[PDB]
RNA sequence: GCUGGUUUUCCGCGAAAUCUAUUUCAGUAGAGCGUAUGAUGUCGAUGGCCCGAGGUAGAGCACUCAAUGGGCUAGGGUGGCUUACCAACCCCAGGGAAACUCCGAAUACAGGCCGUUCUCGUUUGUACAGACAGACUUUUGGGGUGCUAAGAUCCAAAGUCGAGAGGGAAACAGCCCAGAUCGUACGCUAAGGUCCCUAAGCAAUCACUUAGUGGAAAAGGAAGUGAUCGAGCGAUGACAACCAGGAGGUGGGCUUGGAAGCAGCCAUCCUUUGAAGAAAGCGUAAUAGCUCACUGGUCUAGCUCCAUGGCACCGAAAAUGUAUC
RNA sequence: AGGCUCAAGCUAAGAUUCUGCUCGUGAGCGUAAUGGUAUAAGCCUGCCUGACUGUGAGACCGACUGGUCGAACAGAGACGA
RNA sequence: AAACCGGGCACUACGGUGAGACGUGAAAACACCCGAUCCCAUUCCGACCUCGAUAUGUGGAAUCGUCUUGCGCCAUAUGUACUGAGAUUGUUCGGGAGACAUGGUCCAAGCCCGGUGA
């Protein structure tokens, strides 16, 4: 899923306006360093608007992405490339349009602080679930440190044994080493269930 | 539905805004939700009427609600006491008597949020609130 | 509604004068933003006189 | 910070303090680097001569020593900056009385 | 029993800004309590007015700790 | 202090309807604003640099008030250990506001320094007065209002008018352009316009709509038309379409004076397995049945829904006569 | 002149309670509200009476009548080493 | 000597601030350990301050300076919110936060006084 881009030399209103209006997204790659320094690009709005829905995760930014950064003419000219993570997608309130794509570099294997959801899986069979047990899933997504290489695609929690009045905390999540949670204390419950009314 | 406890009262009406806080929102508490496309104002009876509509809807489709509960949050609360003079009076000589609260609704607030086990019978109650509400809303989700 | 302030409709032959003043101020700020120094870098005789 | 300069610049502030081995005191300038006068019992020439280098005796001695090293060095007046817990009783009373009777006026 | 009262505008505030010269006796600011504390060569009234004491420019100083400001004078 | 009247001519300049006060509103004084002249002024006009405390729009919850869900519970209640019944506190999220501020812009403003500039346009002396009832912007931002803005009222800054004629808005103080010294059957624009009334193109180039939309008015409804990214489909045949049962447990179990699919509840489970739910709708006093999800070949081909969106449509009724280009 | 640091939260303890840790302006200031303030303007002890006569350079605001702050001078004084 | 350590002054928020684990003195230094006699301490009390004594006891990690995580600010990115001047009843030109993101939590500068060989 190589994304394509063409640079821009812009700041705030005035120019990003025409980019959007012809159909183009003002995006920014930069390295995890400081001043922060990488080129200032434009993805194509067609490319990005289709991509977020295709993943089906409104946090699709959990996934490392790869950029052709065309500098030249035509459909492209092979030029500088990018291995960057999406750390932020500024989706417009108005209807679902897009405003900004934030890309931080991770090509080196250097660690990052990223987003992973907690999709509920065991919901087919669970003792409280078959008593009817329903819940308030306090946490649907979380932030995990860790390298660029072994990045997970998501966390698919195992709620099969959600006891009638028990809960899956943060510790019970299936991590990997060097993906130290370490940014939240594991005392935050990520679900429960309670027998409310048959 | 009412800021019943002590408040300053007689609030300046204040003109309505062209926008919300600029970051595209996410959802606060539930799977599916609804948001206001256009700013404006909603009266407490209006919002409560939409809530009646939705609760009673899932209750009707107890068939999808008799499992447990189908939890819903409404995230707007009446704020400003809309005041008004009687129907026949010389303008002036004071201000109106407080006769109903109102709630500023911006261009991206989430009015309704909920997790009804059926996406179908949740989007089906999506369009069943803009009928009883003042503004034009939109079916969003997590 | 009492005193009838008509609404002139923006019409192609007014779009004319719109784009006119547009290209005019375009030249204007163009040569100003050129003058970011005491130099003379503005190609001789930008139209300025077909302005009509 | 302390004095909140008012009308007449008044450099050469005297300030003193007491480790429970030696009494130290200074009269410092507004440039506040070149200590205009520095009187301590810790000095080379004063470890040995002065014996009881923590009581009011060493205190008043240091006061007298200074006051003379001051009147003779042409700084005929000085302003006191007691630290936060000080109080004109005892170990600072000695410095004060001694430099006030040395000739100086405060 | 009804609203609609006010008071003569007392005209507090800050007159002299950073750089504007002064002369002894010339009031700089009028405050209710002490919004700015006096700096260099400055007195204080009953109403805690701040006025200059010697000729010269003025500047502000912002103690980064506790955010307390001082208005101090730059004389010769 | 109220109403009306004040008779010749030319030229020069040229205001105000704001503020304070008042047995004050219909007045009049004092400031600001006009004029004449003289004196004292590079004073003023302004742009650039620099530097100066700002706490509004926005914003946020770090405080006060109102506040939603959740985690664990003091403490309650309820029976006798223990409670899907209340749970404070505390914590997690979420984020309201003229009288809240962890934050916080664009401005405007104080000043010095430089250019810019003039027919001093400045300050001030000395004599004259006028004015103290102002309107409006389908301007923009604010209090009262009808409900959120009456050609209202009352303020913030702007402009026009008033005291401004002239071309556009069919006609039109308050909107667009623009300041008439005078003569001229001269000339290039401005404002807006070029099928005709009316001076000037049925101009050209690329597409869209066929509603007189244009040439008035919303929630909602509605395969309109043409473009655009997706995607599902397809010579293991894509859809249209012909031809065929929707079975036996089964008439399930329950109700029931009657229920087999359908007055009406549980049940969604058995199996045959070509299909099949304890038949969807309709009913039949139960019936039966359909057809329904659910069918094999033939079809012979680009089909279908996703939105980016563009211009259409419907809602859309007044009074003498089309009467909203 | 000098000394003293609040109010609230947690342990004990639970009363005019008590004493440390955390709190940071939320206490306090005769009196409404706001701006003030941790050396403090607050609370305590001693002392007294400058809750002075006669002037005030300069400024702030205002139609005007006016009103506000003031470094400084002379005096008789108080507190303080 | 150059330089280091300690003590005092000074400067500084990237130079603060809690927090916790450390590494810890005696070589010198600072602190504490111990009393309360006169000066001081208490609205009761050496708890805190003070006065009076420690000849080499402890760093009680009491403070302290030390070692790294972690504690606010500093710096800046993309944008948006707002807004200036404009009228194509806002198709132009500028200015641009809060929050989200990143990184730093300095390179540096004195003066005196004691000490480490000098």
């Amino acid at each position: 899923q190589t994304i394509q881009a063409i640079p821009r030399e812009a700041t705030g209103r005035g120019v990003s306006a025409r980019d959007r209006t012809i159909g183009r997204i003002p995006a920014v790659v930069f390295p995890q360093s400081l001043v922060s320094r990488k080129q200032l690009l434009t993805a194509d709005k067609k490319q990005i608007k289709s991509i977020i829905d295709s993943v089906g995760l409104p946090f699709f930014c959990s996934t490392t992405f790869q950029l052709q950064i065309r500098a030249g003419q035509g459909s492209s000219t092979l030029v500088e490339s990018g291995r960057v993570l999406p750390l932020k997608v500024h989706r417009d309130e108005e209807t679902g349009k897009i405003l900004n794509l934030v890309f931080v570099w991770a090509d080196d294997g250097e660690k990052l602080k990223v987003d992973v959801p907690v999709v509920f899986k065991g919901l087919d069979h669970c003792p409280g679930l078959q008593k009817g047990g329903n819940l308030r899933t306090i946490r649907s997504t979380l932030k995990l440190l860790g390298p660029a290489e072994h990045i997970p695609s998501k966390i698919e929690v195992d709620v099969s044994n959600l006891d009638i009045e028990d809960k899956v905390l943060l510790q019970d999540v299936v991590f990997h080493p060097s993906l130290k949670l370490l940014s939240k204390n594991e005392t935050m419950p990520v679900c429960k269930i309670v027998a409310t009314s048959p | 539905l009412y800021p019943k406890r002590t408040k300053y009262s007689k609030y300046r009406k204040g003109r309505c805004s062209r926008g919300c806080k600029p970051d595209g929102t996410k959802l606060g508490f539930g799977r599916y939700g609804i948001k206001s496309c256009k700013a404006g104002c909603l009266s407490y009876r209006a919002i409560e009427a939409a809530r009646r509509a939705i609760i009673g809807h899932f209750h009707r489709a107890m068939s999808g609600q008799f499992r447990r509960n189908g939890k819903i949050w409404v995230r707007v609360f009446a704020d400003l006491p809309i005041t008004g003079k009687p129907t026949e009076v010389r303008m002036g000589r004071g201000k109106g008597n407080p006769t109903g609260w109102i709630a500023r609704v911006s261009t991206g607030q989430i009015l309704f949020e909920m997790d009804g086990v059926s996406l179908a019978n949740a989007r089906q109650a999506a369009t069943l609130a803009a009928h009883k509400l003042c503004l034009s809303t939109k079916f969003v989700q997590w | 509604g009492g005193l009838l302030w008509k609404r002139i409709k923006l019409t192609p032959t007014r779009k004319a004068n719109a784009k006119t003043r547009l290209r005019r101020v375009w030249q204007n700020e163009a040569v100003l933003r050129a003058c970011g120094e005491s130099d003379a870098p503005n190609p001789p005789g930008a139209s300025n006189t077909k302005s009509s | 910070r302390p004095p909140r300069l008012f009308d007449y610049l008044k450099p050469y502030v005297l300030k003193m303090h007491f480790t429970n081995k030696f009494v130290h005191a200074q009269v410092i300038h507004s440039p506040t680097a070149t200590v205009a006068c520095s009187a301590s019992s810790q000095e080379k020439a004063l470890r040995e001569t002065m014996d009881i280098t923590r009581d009011v005796a060493a205190a008043s001695k240091i006061g007298k020593i200074l006051g003379e090293r001051l009147l003779m060095k042409d700084i005929p007046a000085v302003t006191i900056q007691m630290k936060k817990e000080q109080r004109y009783h005892g170990k600072v009373k000695a410095v004060i009385d001694s430099v006030r009777e040395a000739g100086v006026k405060l | 029993t009804k609203n609609g009262r006010d008071s003569n505008p007392k005209f507090l505030g800050v007159k002299k800004f950073g750089g504007e010269s002064v002369i002894p006796g010339n009031i700089i600011v009028r405050q209710r309590g002490t919004r700015f504390h006096p700096g260099d060569y400055v007195g204080i009234g009953k109403d805690h007015t701040l006025f200059a004491l010697k000729e010269g420019r003025v500047r502000f100083e912002k103690s980064k700790i506790t955010g307390r400001k001082w208005i101090h004078v730059d004389p010769i």
